RNA sequence: UUCAUCUAGACAGCCGGACGGUGGCCAUGGAAGUCGGAAUCCGCUAAGGAGUGUGUAACAACUCACCGGCCGAAUGAACUA
């Protein structure tokens, strides 16, 4: 590719059967970027790059895909290897069809290699494997030929094990094999690679033997048996001096001879071998010595681009063949819907259905070009389209826009080319849109077009921190930076905590630190401080108010006698879920509470209000016998209860599961002596006294965390849980795979650094997701400063600036 | 202690003067389960007695005063051997004794009598067992969702012992390189000893 | 990686050892007393901690 | 279509835990719900008793069948009105099994056991019962074992 | 000094077995000898703990008590100063 023309590239997109959309996936330091550079040295975050590959009719015939022509266009997305950026590879898999799995020969199949292979197999993407760093294997480990062959065999075996246990029953023959031509070998850094198909072709051109069976003979236990000219199938001991297999004899032998000669500086033996293998030199390549000479003679003898592109074209699926088995799972809408068939057929003349997945920054803050793939129809610059939100209901109105595209863009290696129109199954960018959809979503022209799938990723935002600007004046800048980061990063999450703190949640420590640097320097641009988030607790009771709490008014004319009770957890959950709601009418809510929750019907009928905020899981029950002016002080009692249940008496947190039974009140006859200013302080003091007398306790939020890790690493999960007070709930195994699923209750307090500790204990193989589940009562006394709950109460009091000692129940209590 | 040895002596005396024929049987490499199976088969038909060869020699020596005939047993009471006393057809008893041969697992560190060979077949186990094959370099591939050895491999050669990885793979594939049973060293009856054969 | 038999061979010299609790000397696994004079040839020995 | 065997142990009268049955039989073909209901049916007899439920797989079908166990048989022998498992630690396996039922259990055990006599098998089952902590004729099962050893009580040598 | 083992074979050393009822009863999410509470049985035994440790999520797999094969005459333990 010489960047022929925008219109020529448009014609290349028009030829849709001759385009290959693939993602390069590997472990972290396995070679992806260097191999992509070597692929673009003959053809030209994760943005697609374009590659041009010609072909002859002989190899075009050997393609099990509908095709027309001799030219192909490869759209390559180089996914990140790290586990903290697995959402980018998930998006790349959603937007592509094939996968180039780079495996380092020294390290073999690693944890992130298995992760990306599992993601591709779950997304129904056909893999092809390239074993990289063969130069490292040949110069560092000094393998002769058989250790190298065995390492290749083991790598292929491990990859095929992953493929067999994680491939869906829709392709079946998606296993990778070097004999089948789906495995290449080479050094991405040195710019050379080869396929045994290429070597079979070279030996057909040099010896005239058949290529079809030499393909399956150049690999495995196939021995040529020289000085006899008989292709034996086993060693047979070679009648002395056991013989070598075809792979080492014919494929590895010339490469190793070149390596040994050049790296041992056999300057007289270099030219003969070079002329024998038909390598030519340049003006200054003649005076090239070892480690610089081999580096070019390998690029000439075995072009890495010429092997990788041929493998991609021959084996990786085109969109017309991949969307056939991927449309059903990429569209929750029924399979008998014209949009579903349109995606299956990849017809460019159907209605437009384009999935935007990424937000590519544009060097202008707030534009964030919409990166994605069109699966059905053709998108046009200046075309009325419907933006659909990630949760857009297609029946009724939702966050759906009726807007128009301003410019269709060709995204390339950091340069955007305006394009007038792009057919289905291609990769493009959009200008003038995406102020309308937060994260992702589909652009449709049909009015009954269901939104596409939500692009679930194996990682989740689990490491949460609080962020606050140092300068209080640029809080709008912080908010804007948070909103722009929450759309630039697909897996980052921003929200408000229960304590009014901006919480940024990320996949892991490294991803969170990268996001925070992006906030501090690019998105927000203002100095901000990052801290562990403060945990919201609840104040509750665990007894029944050992003695009755009594409070007197400031004028001493009104008195309140009451008690505190531990509302049951089921009742609290029903109040929070709306089964027991304040807006529901009494004597029906009372009937529900009596029948389904063991409550007394009289008490449930005598429910005055809920707290806090009028709908919380706290109740006040009027158990008074014969109080006369009770309806007159009901409003003030409700206000005081809302105050007390919003600001509890221990450290000012919301109450939970607290039932305040007003056993008796004494009231002044005149209304002027029992107003709000007399009843509200009296009632809140009485409620505080009853709370502090009913064995005060605090409740903490507990996460429900489910972790997906292999069989070998569940012990690390269990050790981490036992070190951070986790309680295992359930263990399961995915049918057919060694992947377990451990569900456990981890307190939110002991959740900071949990992801890092789990990853260290499991060696990066565990994948946790954590969501708030419930509240757990801390058994320790929250009043003793040396208790487990007392330390957190003291810390909260210090952070809130209140006094050190929690006021005793004697305060708020009047002696009578 | 002495009382227990005296009790063993008494049991030996009763057996040697109540059961007409006896088999001196070697029991090397014979599991306790195998011995239990042998006893269960030989219920009624015979009774098995084991002991320390030295104590057996002492007991027989003491007995000789009354039963000098047993003097031909002493040269054969050596090695890891016990006695099967019987009042039944010699051939039948001998078949019941050496028919319980059991293929023992390929425990590690045990010299391989022959050249153990893993054979190209479809083992039919879950694919997550490929690590054991790779530990020995046995080329494999996934067929019908199960590991299948591609080419035959000499896992252990004759003369050497089994390593831990080799042992694990052999136990996975149920490949026992040896079988163990209660061989018969000697048969004694009518006051005379003779080789089993 | 190291082949398991060679790993066991290396572990025989590097890991399968005793350690004196008083002087930290690396001792034979079946030693009953430390060979060092500084510790008074104490019998207070422990196994060397196993990696993983 | 083979003699494949899984000797898991389930709680009597209840379906077998999916997490405890699926991991091994997921290639074979046995639908976990079918396996569960089959186990429940096979365990109806020993309702509410931990029982070893052996499974044979042929043509994608489970032959749920409760392999007799000493402890399980003893528990069913006391007739064990349905326990509240959640209630408390080791809800006591008290009561009074008798020679007749212990002999019956030993008769069901003889096939697999290696004792010479049914007396020996009864002593075995008696040791199991002693471990369980139940009573025989209000006498310690160890005492009953000693009685068997010393003649006072004689096992029917059938 | 005291108590023990020993030609009916001691100690050490090398090799073999180290089972069956049985995943003994119980919370446990899981606990199969080996996280724990109590229970310390029976069988076959020459002998084998309802288990001395390693190990597993649980298994499994190794190991030791205990008994054997080899050797053949003394040996072991706790103390005392
Ligand atoms: C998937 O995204 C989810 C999950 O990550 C999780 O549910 C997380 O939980 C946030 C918390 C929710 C808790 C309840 C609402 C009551 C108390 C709240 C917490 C503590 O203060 C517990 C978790 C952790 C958060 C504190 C520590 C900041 C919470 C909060 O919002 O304040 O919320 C995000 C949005
Ligand atoms: N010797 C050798 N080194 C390589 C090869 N491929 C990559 N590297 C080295 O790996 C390092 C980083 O690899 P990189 O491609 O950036 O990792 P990735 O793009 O994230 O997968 C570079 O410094 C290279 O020198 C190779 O084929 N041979
Ligand atoms: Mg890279
Ligand atoms: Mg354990
Ligand atoms: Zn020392």
């Amino acid at each position: 590719m010489v960047a022929f023309t925008v219109d020529q590239m448009r014609s290349l997109m028009d030829k849709v059967t001759n385009v290959r959309n693939m993602s390069v996936i590997a472990h972290v330091d396995h070679g992806k970027s260097t191999l992509t550079d070597s692929l673009v040295q003959r053809a030209g975050k994760s943005t697609a790059i374009s590659l041009y590959s010609e072909m002859s009719d002989e190899d075009v015939k050997e393609i099990k895909q509908k095709t027309d022509g001799n030219s192909f266009l490869i759209n390559l997305i180089d996914s990140p290897g790290h586990v903290d950026f697995s959402s980018e590879v998930t998006a790349a898999l959603r937007v592509t069809d094939g996968a180039l799995v780079v495996v380092d020969t020294i390290e073999g199949v690693c944890v992130q290699t298995e992760t990306v292979l599992r993601q591709a197999l779950g997304e129904r993407i056909k893999p092809v494997v390239v074993i990289n760093k063969v130069d490292r294997a040949l110069l560092e480990l000094q393998v002769s030929k058989e250790d190298l062959y065995q390492t290749f065999a083991r790598t292929v075996e491990s990859v095929n094990v992953i493929v067999s246990t994680y491939a869906d029953e829709v392709l079946g023959d998606v296993q990778v094999y070097p004999a089948r031509g789906t495995v290449a070998f080479g050094s991405g850094l040195h710019g050379w690679a080869f396929t045994i198909r290429q070597f079979a072709t070279r030996y057909a051109k040099k010896f005239g033997v058949d290529k079809a069976k030499m393909m399956d003979r150049l690999w495995g236990d196939s021995f040529f048996n020289p000085k006899t000219k008989k292709w034996t199938n086993k060693d047979t001991d070679a009648e002395g001096k056991p013989l070598e297999r075809a792979f080492n004899m014919f494929i590895l032998d010339p490469i190793f001879r070149l390596f040994t000669a050049i790296m041992n500086f056999k300057k007289d033996e270099i030219p003969v071998l070079l002329e024998k293998l038909e390598i030519v030199l340049k003006g200054d390549e003649k005076d090239l010595e070892g480690k610089a000479l081999l580096k070019v003679v390998m690029r000439k003898f075995l072009p890495a681009a010429d092997a990788l592109l041929e493998m991609i074209v021959l084996h990786l699926p085109s969109p017309v063949t991949a969307q056939a088995y991927r449309a059903e799972q990429l569209y929750e809408g029924p399979a008998d819907d014209a949009n579903c068939i349109a995606i299956k057929n990849c017809d460019p003349k159907a209605d437009l259905m384009l999935y935007v997945s990424k937000m590519v920054p544009t060097s202008d803050k707030g534009r964030f070009y919409a990166f994605g793939r069109v699966f059905a129809g053709t998108v046009k610059s200046g075309q009325k389209v419907r933006i659909q939100g990630p949760n857009y209901v297609p029946g009724k109105k939702d966050d759906l826009f009726i807007k128009a595209i301003q410019r269709v863009v060709l995204m390339m290696g950091r340069f955007v080319e305006p394009i007038d129109d792009c057919p289905a199954g291609n990769i493009i960018g959009l200008v003038g849109i995406d102020q309308f959809l937060l994260k992702t979503g589909t652009l449709t022209t049909s009015e009954t077009a269901h939104n596409m799938k939500v692009m679930k990723f194996s990682v989740s935002p689990v490491v949460q921190v609080a962020v606050e600007v140092k300068n209080a004046n640029d809080l709008p800048k912080l908010v804007e930076g948070l909103k722009r980061l929450s759309k630039s990063d697909p897996c980052v999450l921003t929200y408000m905590s229960e304590s009014g703190e901006h919480i940024v949640a990320g996949t892991g420590e490294l991803h969170l630190e990268i996001c925070l640097q992006d906030l501090e320097h690019d998105h927000a641009g203002v100095p901000l401080k990052i801290s562990p988030p403060v945990v919201a607790y609840r104040e509750t009771v665990e007894s029944e108010s050992s003695q009755t709490a009594l409070s007197k008014s400031p004028n001493k004319h009104n008195r309140i006698y009451l008690k505190a009770e531990p509302i049951d957890e089921e009742v609290s959950l029903a109040i929070e879920n709306g089964i027991i709601n304040p807006r529901d009418d009494f004597k029906a809510r009372a009937r529900i509470m009596a029948d389904d929750y063991g409550w007394d019907v009289t008490d449930a009928r005598k429910i005055w209000c809920f707290g806090p905020d009028g709908n919380g899981p706290n109740l006040v029950i009027d158990q008074t016998k014969a109080v006369q002016y009770l309806h007159e002080i009901k409003d003030s009692v409700v206000a005081a209860f809302q105050w007390a249940t919003k600001e509890g008496p221990i450290f000012g947190e919301e109450m939970r599961s607290v039932r305040v039974n007003i056993l008796d009140v004494t009231l002044h006859a005149d209304a002027i002596h029992r107003g709000g200013g007399q009843i509200i302080p009296t009632m809140r003091r009485a409620t505080y006294a009853g709370f502090l007398l009913a064995d005060p306790k605090i409740q903490e939020p507990v996460f429900l965390v489910e972790i997906q890790c292999p069989e070998q690493a569940v012990g690390g999960i269990y050790s981490v849980l036992n070190k951070k007070r986790g309680q295992v709930v359930s263990e399961e195994q995915r049918p057919g795979t060694p992947l377990f699923t451990v569900k456990a209750y981890l307190p939110v307090n002991e959740s900071f650094g949990f992801t890092g500790e789990l990853r260290q204990a499991t060696g990066g193989q565990a994948f946790p997701q954590m969501v708030f589940d419930h509240w757990s009562t801390l058994g320790s006394d929250p009043l003793d400063p040396t208790s487990k709950a007392g330390e957190i109460v003291l810390a909260a009091r210090k952070r809130h600036g209140m006094k050190e000692e929690v006021p005793g129940w004697q305060e708020y209590y009047d002696k009578l | 202690i002495r009382e227990k040895k005296a009790e063993y002596f008494a049991k030996l005396r009763e057996y040697l003067e109540e059961y007409k024929s006896l088999f001196v049987v070697g029991v090397d490499n014979v599991s306790s389960q195998q011995m239990h199976e042998v006893r269960k088969e030989l219920r009624g038909r015979a009774v098995v007695l084991m002991g320390k060869n030295t104590m057996v020699r002492r007991a027989i020596r003491g007995f000789l005063s009354d039963l000098p005939d047993f003097e031909k047993l002493l040269p054969f009471v050596k090695g890891n051997v016990g006695f099967v006393f019987t009042n039944e057809p010699l051939t039948e008893i001998k078949n019941v004794i050496v028919s319980n041969r059991v293929a023992a697992p390929a425990r590690a560190g045990a010299v391989a009598p022959e050249d153990i060979w893993v054979r190209a077949v479809n083992t039919g186990m879950e694919p997550g067992k490929t690590s054991f094959f790779q530990a020995l370099g046995v080329p494999t591939k996934i067929a019908r969702g199960t590991i299948e050895i591609v080419s035959d491999v000499k896992v252990v050669d004759a003369g050497n012992k089994v390593g831990q990885s080799e042992a694990s793979l052999l136990n996975l594939l149920n490949i026992s390189p040896f079988t163990f049973g209660l061989t018969v060293v000697q048969v004694y009856d009518n006051g005379q000893v003779f080789p089993s054969s | 990686i190291i082949e398991p038999s060679l790993k066991a061979l290396a572990s025989k010299y590097n890991c399968d050892k005793s350690v004196c609790r008083k002087c930290y000397a690396r001792l034979p696994p079946r030693a009953t007393n430390c060979r060092k004079r500084k510790c008074g040839h104490t019998n207070q020995l422990r196994p060397k901690k196993k990696l993983k | 279509n083979e003699v494949k065997y899984l000797y898991l142990r389930a709680v009597g009268g209840e379906v077998g835990a999916s997490a405890a049955l699926a991991p091994k039989i997921g290639p074979l073909g046995l639908s976990p719900k079918k396996v569960g209901e089959d186990i429940a049916k096979a365990t109806k007899e020993f309702k509410g008793i931990k029982v070893t439920v052996q499974l044979k797989i042929q043509n994608r079908q489970a032959a749920a069948s409760v392999v007799p166990s000493a402890s399980s048989l003893v528990i069913t022998a006391l007739k064990e009105p349905p326990r509240d498992r959640k209630k408390d630690k080791n809800v006591k396996h008290s009561g009074n099994i008798q020679l007749d039922e212990i002999i019956e259990i030993a008769r069901q055990m003889r096939d697999k056991s290696f004792g010479r006599t049914l007396a020996s098998v009864t002593k075995e089952i008696l040791g199991t019962a002693q471990s369980v902590g139940c009573r025989v004729d209000f006498k310690n099962p160890h005492d009953i074992i000693e009685g068997i050893n010393a003649g006072e009580i004689e096992i029917p040598e059938n």
